[PDB]
């Protein structure tokens, strides 16, 4: 009923080590770009 | 700068700043610290200008 059932499973593990490596990276690559953002100070100053 | 003989700009040296204090203090010689440059921005919205 399922053949695939060998491979599927060794692809599987593939894909969770890229994953366990891709999502950490790709998401410091989001924080990186983001941290000019997210450490931005503002200050109001309006003439009395 | 212009129309001088060296000679008499070191003679009025000699003349009017002899009498300045050459001798610094024991360690208070200003020094210069590097100065960190910092990639930064600063925006100072305004548009009444
Ligand atoms: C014309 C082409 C159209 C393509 C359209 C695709 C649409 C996007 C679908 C996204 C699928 C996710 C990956 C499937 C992995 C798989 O299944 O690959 C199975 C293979 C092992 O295979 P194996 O053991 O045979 O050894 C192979 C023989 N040497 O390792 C993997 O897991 C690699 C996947 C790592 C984990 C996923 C990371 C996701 C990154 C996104 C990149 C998407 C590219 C976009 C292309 C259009």
């Amino acid at each position: 009923a399922e053949p695939e059932h060998d491979h599927r499973k060794r692809m599987g593990l593939k894909m969770l080590l890229m994953m366990g490596l891709l999502l950490p990276l790709v998401y410091a690559m989001k924080r990186h770009k983001w941290s000019v953002l997210k450490s931005r100070k503002l200050a109001y100053r309006p003439p009395k | 700068a212009g129309g001088l003989e060296h000679r008499q700009l070191l003679d009025l040296a000699q003349k009017h700043f002899s009498g300045l204090s050459g001798t610094y203090d024991e360690d208070a010689v200003p020094t210069l610290s590097p100065c960190r440059f910092t990639g930064s921005q600063i925006c100072h919205r305004e548009d009444g200008l």
